RNA sequence: GUAAAUUUAACUGUUAGUCCAAAGAGGAACAGCUCUUUGGACACUAGGAAAAAACCUUGUAGAGAGAGUAAAAAAUUUAACA
């Protein structure tokens, strides 16, 4: 590369702000790509004692999807420590509280349990909607694609597609439907 | 409603639904036969 | 038109097989960014322009939560430390290249 | 004449990488004229 | 008309992964022919410098480079200042090109030259075993030799 | 001589004007400096890759956590790679 | 070794990642094949004696 | 197939025992209960079952910034009846 010192080496550890959307997603596949992007793992220059982590801004964190039913299943226990501290609500619940507190504690969760976890919980940035700070966008680098697919609804499939699609039953002409 | 583990019938009138995740037997002429599963 | 991988990021990777099989010939040449693809450099009447040096003397608290909130730290990070951690210290580390 | 004291890493080169140290812009595609993410350009 | 085996597209139907051909043999061969042999007449004009290799030694291996230094954690019956060649080269190459052994690479292609330049030993190492409450105390004191090679040059040869 | 730098043996000051110098005087138009790359920006940790071309052709690329320091940078890499002294170059044959 | 190309030779390394995901693209062709096809170019077996 | 065995000479020390699998006895076909027998392990190392005596993998000792492995991660979602 022929640098100088310097710059090769704050080339090589300098940070990077990638982004991530919510819309949709899984807030575990969400927290599982955060997090390994926030531990800094994804680089081969990797170690715990190298302080290599990552900014990474999480956008429409209010659009999350939970598999199954885990909106009304999933618990988050607290305790405020006074007798009678203990707090259980759902994942509903918690979500129309705080819009960003279920991606914010699966990504707390997911991450290594030690001293540099909130320091990683620092350089994450979670946002409920589409919009974000003029100076975090721009230091936004590298939108990461999202892990579900979007199982993209009837209504907006092409007349194409639809009509590609051959039709599997003959009704009966003398059915009311 | 009594709460039972296995449902029976009393009647030709009693029904059984399946609400709130629960069977339950039903019957709108003995209202005695109503049964919730637990 | 069957690349092992995209080939527009860090090298043209070509693979090859010498003719006794024996060996693996690897021909990777740099890309290089496109001039398209870069992005072009960023840009009293009657006294002095007096040099505006004001320092604000900031109590510990606020200074160091002003620190973090600039380097995306926490504060335990500027808060000092002892004098047996300080001596502790080899001011005279041993250097490689 | 040196010391027989623990030496790290038994290897010592000077020149320790010939293609380029990687930084994290290696293996990371160029986009048209340079727009960040969501740029509204 | 629908072929005895054609599935509708469904989210399932088909793997999920993209459909991937491999190139035809022949023309893939003479692909190869192509690239080995410019690669070849670059090796002749001398389009390269600074070359690497990785080398087996020891039951180690070791990426190397010109004018460098390795520790081996045993003597080698070789005077101190001496010149050897390092043979097994798994890995040979520069920049725009390297070179891969299966696994070994030829003796004609490449060559590696190495200097015996200290014959030493490690610092005291600790070996100590400690059994509580049984009375197991036991202590020793090793001082295992090193030797420190310099690698002096890589050279590679037209043999492709 | 082995392993140092060129400016770190060689001390300059303007490697831009010494590269304009060098260009203009083996007919070569003058190297124009864009922001190849960008990281942060508002923060007080950035990182720009400034690209150095001529004739819409790159010859340089340097990193730096301004765009000045960057374009120096990439400046001292041309003038490395013009020279020879280039860190990939033929080790000296003893 | 591979982590040291990882790091310092990124070139070298793709031309080793690209070797391998060849290598599962031909173990792939050969295994939906499942006939006598030939084996892969980069599939063959290099025998010692 | 292997290399130990018996005898002679000289003595110390162990002779207050735990779990697991199996065949039983007592007790409640209770007990981390008590009592015999066969066989393991523990009272010696290391890896695993979360921590871990007794379960599984494995033993003979050092250095290595090499490699192949052993045991080793629980699956399940139910009631219409003329
Ligand atoms: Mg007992
Ligand atoms: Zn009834």
């Amino acid at each position: 590369s022929s640098f100088s010192r310097a710059p090769q080496q704050w080339a090589t550890f300098a940070r990077i702000w990638y982004l991530l959307d919510g819309k949709m997603q899984p807030p575990g596949k969400l927290a599982a790509m955060a997090s390994i992007r926030l531990q800094g793992l994804h680089k081969p220059v990797y170690h715990a004692l190298s302080d290599c982590g990552d900014h990474v801004v999480i956008m429409n964190t209010r659009h999350i999807a939970f598999s199954g039913n885990k909106w009304e299943q999933k618990v988050y226990s607290s305790h405020t420590g006074y007798p009678g501290g203990f707090r259980q609500v759902t994942a509903a619940q918690l979500h129309l509280r705080d819009p960003v507190a279920i991606v914010k504690l699966a990504i707390y969760g997911m991450l290594p349990k030690n001293l540099h976890r909130r320091t990683m919980m620092e350089r994450l940035h979670l946002f409920p909607d589409e919009y974000i700070p003029e100076d975090i966008l721009k230091n936004l680098v590298e939108e990461l694609p999202q892990p579900r697919k979007i199982p993209k609804r009837l209504d907006e499939y092409t007349q194409e597609e639809i009509d590609a699609f051959p039709r599997l039953w003959t009704p009966p002409e003398d059915y009311r439907l | 409603f009594k709460n039972k583990t296995v449902l029976k019938k009393r009647c030709k009138d009693c029904y059984l639904v399946k609400r709130r995740g629960r069977w339950y037997v039903y019957c709108k002429t003995h209202p005695r036969h109503k049964q919730r599963q637990m | 038109t069957y690349s092992p991988l995209p080939d527009d990021y860090n090298c043209n990777v070509e693979l090859a097989l010498t003719s006794d099989g024996r060996t693996i010939v690897c021909y990777h040449p740099s890309v290089d960014i496109p001039y398209e693809h870069t992005k072009p450099i960023p840009r009293d009447q009657v006294l002095k322009t007096r040099l505006e040096e004001k320092v604000e003397h900031l109590e510990e608290g606020p200074m160091i939560e002003q620190l973090s909130k600039m380097f995306f730290t926490t504060k335990h990070r500027w808060y000092p430390h002892g004098r047996y951690h300080r001596c502790r210290k080899n001011l005279n580390p041993p250097k490689d290249r | 004449g040196l010391d027989v004291i623990r030496i790290r890493k038994p290897f010592h080169t000077d020149n320790p990488s010939i293609q380029g140290q990687w930084h994290p812009f290696t293996n990371k595609p160029t986009t048209f004229r340079g727009l960040r993410p969501r740029e509204v350009q | 008309s629908y072929l005895p085996g054609y599935v509708p597209k469904t989210s399932l139907s088909s793997p999920p992964w993209p459909e991937v051909v491999l190139p035809d043999p022949v023309e893939e061969t003479r692909h190869h022919a192509e690239v080995v042999k410019k690669v070849n007449e670059m090796i002749v004009t001398g389009q390269y410098g600074r070359l690497f290799a990785v080398v087996h030694f020891a039951s180690r291996q070791w990426k190397v480079t010109s004018e460098d230094l390795i520790l081996i954690g045993n003597e080698l019956d070789l005077a101190c200042g001496e010149r050897i060649r390092l043979e097994k080269v798994l890995l040979v190459g520069a920049d725009n090109f390297t070179l891969l052994g299966k696994p070994l690479l030829g003796k004609d292609l490449v060559r590696v030259e190495a200097t015996v330049i200290e014959k030493t030993e490690s610092w005291p190492r600790i070996i100590m075993r400690f059994r509580k409450r049984k009375n197991f105390k036991k202590k020793r004191i090793v001082t295992t030799p090193q030797t420190v090679l310099r690698i002096n040059s890589i050279e590679i040869a037209p043999c492709l | 001589m082995t392993g140092k730098e060129l400016f770190e043996m060689w001390k300059i000051i303007n490697p831009m004007g010494l590269l304009v110098e060098e260009l203009k005087k083996r007919n070569v138009s003058a190297p124009e400096s864009r922001l190849t790359r960008q990281s942060g920006g508002t923060t007080a940790l950035p990182l720009y890759f400034v690209g150095l071309y001529c004739d819409k052709k790159l010859i340089a690329e340097g990193p730096g956590e301004t765009v000045l320091v960057a374009e120096e940078e990439a400046a001292r890499v041309a003038l490395r790679k013009l020279y020879g002294f280039t860190e990939n170059r033929r080790p000296w044959n003893y | 070794v591979l982590a040291d190309l990882a790091i310092y030779e990124p070139k070298t390394f793709k031309s080793l990642a690209a070797l391998a995901s060849r290598r599962r693209h031909e173990g792939f062709a050969a295994a939906l094949g499942d006939g006598k096809e030939p084996e892969g170019i980069f599939s063959r077996v290099v025998q010692y004696h």
